[PDB]
């Protein structure tokens, strides 16, 4: 039937269509998403981070520390 | 499952007025909705339809290019932004929810709102 | 698709039999709906597809038909059945339209 | 409401030429389209039809197997690619839009483009 | 790969029971999963669905509002909180995984769990 | 859709040809799947889309059909093929529903 | 994402109603914000996410829309509110872009 | 993010089964914790990440859920489990908020 | 491990009151801490946070600019100093220790003090 | 999705017009890319989304088509444009697959 | 809570000019800030973004390789080092502060500076 | 911008080989990268993808469980650790950078390396 | 983080190629180190940060990986390199945990 | 931490504007310094901490930057400002390193 209304059938089902592919969509956008929240993340780990550099900090203030114990 | 609208009032002809529709009690982001008038002295009349995503919209032949319909799925709202009103738009605007149907043809309007009166006069 | 509902006014008493006729200018297959709007409120669905009933409505309401002739039957009129009833069609390629509506008045 | 063709020119017989057709002023994703040729000395002649999605296509018996019609709803464009052009295909190609009809039988062609001249000669 | 449930038992009518479903051997955060009942004397019946993210759920018409399906991608589990249990709900519950499909239409349930028995009686 | 499978129970021997018929109350296109459930276990997918074979299934199992009539054919029955077979559908706008399930028993 | 606003210049009087239309060349979902830049100063945020009001913004300002059509409505124009209004979009994977700006002038 | 718990009061007897449900107005993923505040004392953590058990808490307590629906289940109510149970959420960019809490009383 | 508060009492509105929170039995200089209110007739409410060093600090939006939280890692002690106390701020204040989490996203409040009562009245 | 290109090898002279056809087994919408790999080097993008040009590519290259028919047209072949062109599809739920590729040889 | 820039002036094309932006009244190290131009005869145009740490920076496609935005949380100061200036870049440059959002999708610019005028001419 | 691999050579069947891919001239931690073979006498074939974090990964159906791809954003490298090599795996392996797209459907591979020859034979 | 290695025992001869696989129960980014403990002695660092080489270690040893999959590859096994190799992780907020050790044996 | 300075030689005249760029192979936060060594003398500090000015230096010298990109800006070149400028970094756990040094000559 070449002659059949090729328009959209406006009276269609506009609902949610429960049978849609619920999988992961492996072809997506794997990039940086530049419009992402550029803020401080208040819920970050406020603890001590035990696995931190326990070394000597070779670049530290080698000066005289003028505010030191001036007593015996 | 409650549907309430807002944004009514009385405005002079030629002005722009925006209606709203609040949805609660059901997953609003799963249903395509309608806007329907009820002009006293006449029956109901369809106005616009939104296709569950904002992808497709359709309007009555007498409001094309003046009435725009859009929905916010995050806030569970509908908006029928009306531009360049006439006296013929004096009516009560309802929201309508299209019932779930196991076909490709849609269903009747199952849940109706209460309606906001929009009057255009000089 | 223009719809006409007859009779415009149907006066009947409590417990009577109510029949409402809806006619279409062009065949709407079995796609049709019946509504009920009490004054000052929003209409509520009663019948969809012209034969099936909405969930939660009483089994009192009934209707059937196909093509251009449709009927809505109330077995026994109840005190809360007095309202305006509207006929809606949604054909495949046609948009949604409503009839002028008939009102049920206490006899 | 504007529909513009492009991509015309002059090619040798046996080559391949593709055409373009842009739609603007109306939603292109909601209309099926036709391509109609105009050979000087002859009337309008249908070529191909696209079913609003690319899902269904139909061609004239004279160009079956050599003509491809496809649409890109994201850019509101039509593509009629001609392969193995012959001298008899020298005509002006018009885009036609099928008007909305409230039935299942379709309707006439509402909007026509200005057309582009495609000639084949040695 | 493997898919094993737990959390079954016998509870009185009206009590609340939580089921679990641990998935191993595959990337669990990639598949939308289902819960399926098996009432003896009747074939399998579907119960719920989780949309690979927890964003979308759809329930059987008889368990809407009494069953809550939710998933945790970090610990590779599923949960189906069952509230207001009735004597009808005595059935074996299965987990199901939706097969990868190269379309927009989903696929069948390929990987099924061994099932847990939930009994409601007085 | 309501899926009814016939025959309810069919007897067969090793190497015999077995055909199971599944019917749907509404058109489901080619969206249909078959399952095998040995007693005390969880059912295993055999055929998806009513024609394709799931990876790992033996070539004995086959299926064909479209619309409302579907069949499963086992060319050569084996001692490990005696189990209950289910017919599932997943239409475009309809939820998943399962059939009654036919049991293949030893003659 | 090309963003345009209409009308470019909107004459209005004190106490009148003002609507400014912002159109996006692509779908920006609900990510859109409205600004206000009086001459010689820096723009001040008024509406974020196309509906919510920033803290300190008077209740007169309101906005609505989604997809590609957004409007900003001033219920009652004050002598304060005569300034240039800008429309910004920040989609998911798109960068921030601004409209041309409509200037509200005394009538 | 507003967290509400139902039921607000839950009568139960010794050896019964108790479920307390916490609902989040916005998706809080798996970030949720349950507390127990006997009167006159300070609340003690029972469940973190909505599933795990804090060290020293008896195995009776357990929790499940994700997204916006959560549930704390006690397999066997003890004489010293009659106290107010609270709900907390600590999402990515949301601050810590507590529910109103439910009180368990003797029956 | 023991955590007890102190410094509460009764003050007139508009005055300043300072609370202290002595931590004992554990390495105090390793934990980020909080302050939590418990208003009778309401649920627990979060007030402030201190980031294990004094480096970062966040407050509830209703106490910004009136409450100051600071810690003294050498004495194992917290301090929440109240300025311009109102009638609303009458509640019981608890210190909360953030649980160790093997990730970057923090954890729940495990060790809670016995709390101190702060009363603002005229 | 299996993608095949025709003709496998075509000879064209300098300044001639060249068309290469890529055919998809199933509809890939408009997601498609054309590459160019001179011998011993790495392929370079020419056209993405089946119509748009990658930045830096001369306006000489052009591509058109949708559904299952795609073509790449070189308006005026240059001495530098003699290499093998590959056709790639990346549908929404499909993986990336490349055509066999056609070699453009000097006449 | 104020945000003020400096460093503007008149420089010849090809010369390098550096801008600064001092933030006061709020914790500057918690916010990712933007630089925005306002060319007369054009609307606002985005320039660059700094991601609250200096870890991530994105630029408008017309300034890549000539503009370097870097921040200093210790002194509460932004920098936009502009290299190889051209006559196009004559515009007023604004600082912008990104609003806190309870999500991962960002938010609009609430705090804007007063603008420093940069003129590039011979 | 530049993208150069290494780690090629000749190994016997059954042995393991690890390839590397150093990215220079662009920000590597923002792009999801691919690995593509090219067997002589056959066209290109996709192998694996890495999701810009290492969080998500996908492989060709014939290399699942034998090829493991992982990236090191701190040093701008890729690693496709190949285990249980076969005579089939004789090919040239390219790196690919996924082009930025203002959508959620990804884009094509815009930056390709020069490839390393991997030969498996005895 | 529970750290596992594979294979538990590996047989190889002089001049062969040896790969030892270390797999993490949780993501450890690139923080990982490989040791070598000859019997009766103390383990010696070989690779730190899972890719770099400790000073003085012969260029034979190399490693790669990130996330939860790590490998140590020896291009030429010498008579020196017959000893047990351990996998250590030191994540950001995690403590130090070691693998069970794979012993390279003469064949 | 490899430090590089560009351009190596910068010809300029009296009263011109000179900008010297220093780039660090890794992030060195704001710890950076600039020196000036006239031929035959010992270098003298100009800028420390990458922004501050040493006591007694003319106000012409200025610098800015943080992370990996640092620049030194001379507002008005003087006849005693023609000397070699060096870039030094002293990060937290990194040692002191110097750049190659640019020489500003007379045009």
């Amino acid at each position: 039937d070449p002659n059949a209304n090729p328009n959209v059938d406006p009276n269609a089902n506009p609902n949610a269509n429960p049978n849609a592919n619920p999988n992961a969509n492996p072809n997506a956008n794997p990039n940086a998403n530049p419009n992402a929240n550029p803020n401080a993340n208040p819920n970050a780990n406020p603890n001590a981070n035990p696995n931190a550099n326990p070394n000597a900090n070779p670049n530290a203030n080698p000066n005289a520390n003028p505010n030191a114990n001036p007593n015996a | 499952v409650q549907l309430v609208e807002s944004g009514g009032g009385v405005v002079q002809p030629g002005r722009s007025l925006t209606l709203s529709c609040a949805a609660s009690g059901f997953t609003f982001s799963n249903y395509g909705m309608h806007w329907v008038r009820q002009t006293p002295g006449k029956g109901l009349a369809w106005v616009a339809i939104i296709w569950y995503d904002g992808s497709k919209t359709y309007y009555e032949d007498s409001v094309k290019g003046r009435f725009t319909i859009s929905r916010d799925n995050s806030k569970n709202t509908l908006y029928l932004q009306m531009n360049s009103l006439r006296v013929d738009d004096t009516a009560v605007y309802y929201c309508a929810r299209v019932r779930h149907s196991s076909s490709r043809h849609g269903s009747a309007f199952d849940l109706w709102g209460q309606g906001t009166l929009v009057t255009v006069s000089s | 698709i223009q719809m006409t509902q007859s009779p415009s006014t149907l006066s009947a008493s409590v417990g009577d039999r109510v029949t409402i006729t809806c006619r279409a200018s062009q065949s709407v297959s079995t796609w049709l709906a019946w509504y009920q709007q009490k004054p000052g409120q929003g209409p509520k669905l009663l019948i969809y597809e012209a034969s099936s009933l909405e969930s939660g409505v009483p089994s009192r309401f009934s209707g059937s038909g196909s093509g251009t002739e449709f009927t809505l039957t109330i077995s026994s009129l109840q005190p809360d059945d007095f309202a305006t009833y509207y006929c809606q069609q949604y054909n495949s390629y046609s948009f949604w339209t409503f009839g002028q509506g008939t009102k049920v008045e206490i006899k």
